[PDB]
């Protein structure tokens, strides 16, 4: 399925 | 841009009520129409919510099919009908509008009316006084609100705490102040046209 | 912020994307960019490809047994994920930078540049009638590991992701969009002349439109009805021009002009959804997979004419019918644009 | 299906130009359709926080928002002295929506005692009856308290918002018998 994860703040 | 309310009161449990809200300002086609309810000292929930554009109504679980929602394009008015009223719905009523594309808060909320369902007449209130420091004015048995109550027709302001109302299980309501004379109360109840004034002298 | 993933049915394949929505500013469309994670021993001699088709798709994906796509491939594109390529194009760029520092060293940079000839997404609307999905021009990235670009597919292998492409409004608003008619009768010298100007060329949806239309009844018939309408016409291009025009929304008003008179008024007329749920071939902005959506976003052409009929485009007018008596049915046409305006 | 959210704390205090922290939480994953509103007491609520990172148009920038998961952060860098009031938060990507149960926000100050006072019924209110004590506690911080009754049930409490003159609260608190029952002790 279509989901997300984390991704970070450079 | 503006939004107005209309059509609060008090209903038999039973009966029914119709409120409405006029919108200006925005376009009904380009927004949506949602309504939430708050009880007293409670935190406000969702109800009802119309989608002119989709032509798409929904409804809460705790009211489905007891309530009706409708929309009229002409003048920008929506229309919604009250049935099988139960005396837990009584609460403050808003009336609120959303971006339809695309949805991103509400950013315009209505000035706000109230609902009250029960079987309680008109009371007029009955002033106990309370004297021995301080000195307050007591009011029981009352209905509907409110109660303006001043000490000596407002003389002095000072020292005096006046509480909210609260409804115990006799469905008349109750209020209370008191003033603040360690050395040494006119009340008025605009819905039951009575004006009360008495004194307490230790 | 975040990031949208979709895995392979085995779990040993995992593509990363960096936005699901792509935007064009009328020269430069922003690129396709994305990274997909994969363990290198579960394949230990494949090959990593992405591709970005677009195809003209009929009907739907959920097994329906119908007559499936006319699956005509508008444009296709191949990129080799891994084994590595060559740096460009150009870089890996800052949100691939970005998910290769919070993954390591198991991603995989691809970068995909859409041309600016290439059509928009748009969906004609399933009748009732008939059954499933409809047809309508849309986007797919797929990725893929295999030793060869001819392999055949396999579902544990392929991963499939949709995109989509819509254009949003121009700040510059353009000319005021107005027309005229002056109608004269077979021999008499009296005529009959009419105005229809709008507020703008620009429109959100939902908002209303007040058309703007003037009678100059200086004549010997009379008018018996005036018919106002918005007009949808949709440029099919497959191999050869088509145009399914459709009206979308209509008003009347049993409003007589009466000979050697004036009578100037204004309407009000909104394309919505709510009550054209059944007419078939009428044209939506791309869905994700089923969900609802407003009508078709007008398509506004580039400034270089070229051609862009490659697909499906879009367009609005109204068209405002006088009815006169006895005959001499004049109408006046005009177009304009409607659609989505610049977030943020 | 029926998506609760789960704030906390219910209630809390500070004082002018205070760095306050309000943390929504979501029985399920929201990506980003939570919003945050202020309701000024008996007035209309009103937007702050919307995409759950974005500051509405006509808000002071001191206000701001943040995601992690599924856990929500609110923060107040230099609270202003017309801010106290009660905050919700709300997720909006699943029908029904689902609201908060409220966060109220109050100025702070020192421990005040207060001055309990009871007053019997009047000689009218003992004609009529019923008889109702009377309990007071004026000025007094904070609002908490514990109050004993014996000469019970039967007993209803009432109590103000803090007094701005004294920053400060009052609670009044009725304990209403019958005669027969009053008398009896």
């Amino acid at each position: 399925t279509t989901a997300s994860s984390s991704l970070a703040k450079d | 841009v503006q939004l107005v309310e209309s059509g609060g009161g008090l209903v038999q449990p039973g009966g029914s009520l119709r409120l409405s809200c006029a919108a200006s300002g925005f376009n009904v086609y380009s927004s949506s129409i949602h309504w939430v309810r708050q009880a007293p000292g409670k935190g406000l929930e969702w109800v009802a919510s119309i989608s002119s554009y989709y032509g798409y109504t929904y409804y809460a679980d705790s009211v489905k099919g007891r309530f009706t929602i409708s929309a009229d394009t002409s003048k920008n008015t929506a229309y919604l009908q009250m049935n099988s009223l139960r005396a837990e719905d009584t609460a403050v009523y808003y009336c609120a509008r959303s971006r339809q594309f695309w949805y991103s808060g509400l950013d315009y909320w209505g000035q706000g009316t109230l609902v009250t369902v029960s079987s309680a007449s008109t009371k007029g209130p009955s002033v106990f006084p309370l004297a021995p420091a301080a000195l307050g004015c007591l009011v029981k048995d009352y209905f509907p609100e409110p109660v303006t109550v001043s000490w000596n027709s407002g003389a002095l302001t000072s020292g005096v705490h006046t509480f909210p109302a609260v409804l115990q299980s006799s469905g008349l309501y109750s209020l209370s102040s008191v003033v603040t004379v360690p050395s040494s109360c006119n009340v008025n109840h605009k819905p039951s046209n009575t004006k009360v004034d008495k004194k307490v002298e230790p | 912020t975040r990031v949208f993933k979709k895995s392979s049915p085995n779990g040993k394949l995992t593509v990363y994307l960096g936005k699901r929505d792509f935007v064009d500013h009328l020269d430069k469309v922003d690129p396709v960019d994305g990274v997909v994670l994969v363990d290198p021993d579960y394949l230990k001699d494949r090959k990593v490809f992405v591709t970005l088709t677009v195809a003209f798709r009929y009907g739907r994906e959920d097994c329906d047994v119908l007559g499936l796509s006319f699956r005509k491939d508008l444009f296709i594109a191949n990129y080799q994920a891994f084994p590595p390529t060559p740096n460009p194009p150009r870089p890996p760029t800052r949100l691939q930078e970005r998910l290769l520092r919070k993954l390591g060293q198991h991603a995989h940079p691809f970068f995909f540049t859409i041309p600016q000839n290439l059509p928009s997404s748009v969906t004609l609307q399933p009748g009732p009638e008939d059954t499933g999905k409809a047809l309508g021009v849309d986007f797919e990235i797929r990725a893929f590991v295999a030793k060869s670009l001819e392999e055949k597919s396999h579902k544990r292998n392929s991963v499939r992701l949709v995109i989509r492409k819509v254009q949003f409004a121009p700040e510059k608003p353009g000319p005021q969009p107005s027309a005229e008619t002056t109608r004269h009768f077979l021999m008499s010298d009296r005529s009959l002349h009419l105005e229809a100007s709008l507020d703008k060329e620009l429109y959100y949806h939902g908002e209303p439109l007040n058309v703007n239309v003037h009678v100059t009844n200086n004549s010997t018939k009379t008018v018996k009805k005036i018919k106002v309408s918005v007009r949808q016409y949709a440029d099919i291009v497959l191999f050869s021009t088509a145009q399914y025009k459709v009206p979308v929304a209509q008003v009347e008003q049993d409003d007589q002009v009466s000979p050697s008179s004036t009578f100037s008024k204004v309407y009000t007329i909104t394309p919505f959804l709510a009550n054209n749920r059944e007419k078939r071939g009428l044209a939506l902005d791309g869905k994700l997979k089923h969900e609802d959506t407003n009508l078709a976003s007008s398509t506004i052409v580039k400034e270089g004419a070229n051609k862009e009929v490659l697909g499906i485009l879009v367009s609005y007018r109204v068209k405002v019918k006088l009815v006169v008596s006895r005959g001499g049915d004049v109408s006046v046409e005009l177009p304009f644009v409607l659609m989505h305006p610049k977030p943020h | 299906s029926d998506i609760q959210m789960t704030q906390s704390p219910s209630s809390l205090s500070a004082s002018v130009g205070d760095r306050v922290t309000i943390t929504c939480r979501a029985s399920q994953s929201v990506s980003s359709a939570v919003a945050w509103y202020q309701q000024k007491p008996g007035k209309a609520p009103k937007l702050l926080i919307y995409s759950a990172s974005s500051l509405y148009s006509g808000v002071p920038s001191r206000f701001s928002g943040s995601r992690s998961g599924t856990d929500f952060t609110l923060t107040i860098s230099s609270l202003q002295p017309e801010d106290f009031a009660t905050y919700y938060c709300q997720q909006y990507k699943y029908v029904p929506v689902t609201f908060g149960q409220g966060t109220k926000v109050e100025i702070k100050r020192t421990v005040a005692a207060p001055s309990v006072f009871i007053f019997p019924p009047s000689d009218s209110q003992l004609k009529s009856g019923t008889a109702s004590v009377v309990c007071l506690l004026n000025n007094f911080y904070p609002r908490e308290a514990k109050v004993q009754w014996k000469v019970s049930g039967n007993s209803q409490e009432s109590v103000t918002e803090q007094d701005s003159k004294d920053s400060t609260y009052s609670l009044s608190s009725t304990l209403t018998l019958s005669k027969a029952d009053y008398e009896k002790h």
